[PDB]
């Protein structure tokens, strides 16, 4: 029981260490997409 | 895409979280009884050395 | 003794990991053959835009 | 159905009964250091050849 308890901890920190990798993975791919987005469509699109 | 799986993650994160909690709270009980064993086995033997 | 039973299911759970780690590199690989797919087909740009 | 037969295995002749067996802790030893060497050859000719892709 004990050996089943520590594996479903195991897995539930596993699941944190992979939220924590999606979410900082997201934002910094967020913040690449905000920099790039208005690089140079900005130009263009005010202009027409 | 990977919000939505982000969003998934934590909910199995919180629905097994609840799960270990639970498991925890009937595994301690086993443990107790392994104790209380432990101590009547050992006076036992004492007893009967 | 207990936490070397604790480091053995670490060691397999991370095993665990490595095997669906190998299934997601698998399916990048599956991936990049489906872009050289993609690729095979030109979409060259007309010689004629300027 | 019989009392006593002879050992299959070559090498040697003779006739056992079932109380002469005994539990032999190498033959699961090898069994399972068989079993984990296999398993992380093939992990690592897996690993090799994806990591060759």
């Amino acid at each position: 029981v004990k050996s089943r308890f520590e594996k479903e901890k195991s897995n539930q920190a596993e699941a944190q260490s992979n939220i924590d990798q999606g979410r900082k993975k997201v934002d910094a791919l967020n913040k690449t997409i905000a920099h790039l987005e208005e690089e140079l469509t900005k130009e263009m699109g005010g202009d027409k | 895409n990977q919000e939505q799986a982000i969003a998934s993650y934590e909910a199995a994160k919180e629905e097994l979280g609840l799960k270990i909690e639970q498991i925890a709270q009937e595994a301690q009980p086993i443990k107790e009884q392994y104790d209380s064993t432990k101590l009547a086995l050992v006076e036992a033997q004492d007893e009967l050395q | 003794r207990d936490e070397v039973i604790k480091k053995k299911n670490q060691n397999e759970y991370y095993r665990g990991r490595t095997k669906k780690l190998q299934a997601t590199i698998i399916s990048t690989k599956e991936d990049f053959l489906r872009s050289q797919e993609i690729l095979a087909q030109t979409h060259l740009p007309e010689k004629s835009v300027f | 159905g019989y009392t006593t037969r002879d050992c299959p295995q070559a090498a040697c002749s003779q006739v056992v009964s079932m109380r002469d067996f005994v539990r032999d802790p190498i033959m699961e030893l090898r069994c399972k250091i068989a079993k984990m060497k296999e398993s992380q050859e093939q992990d690592k000719r897996s690993s090799q050849a994806i990591d060759v892709l």
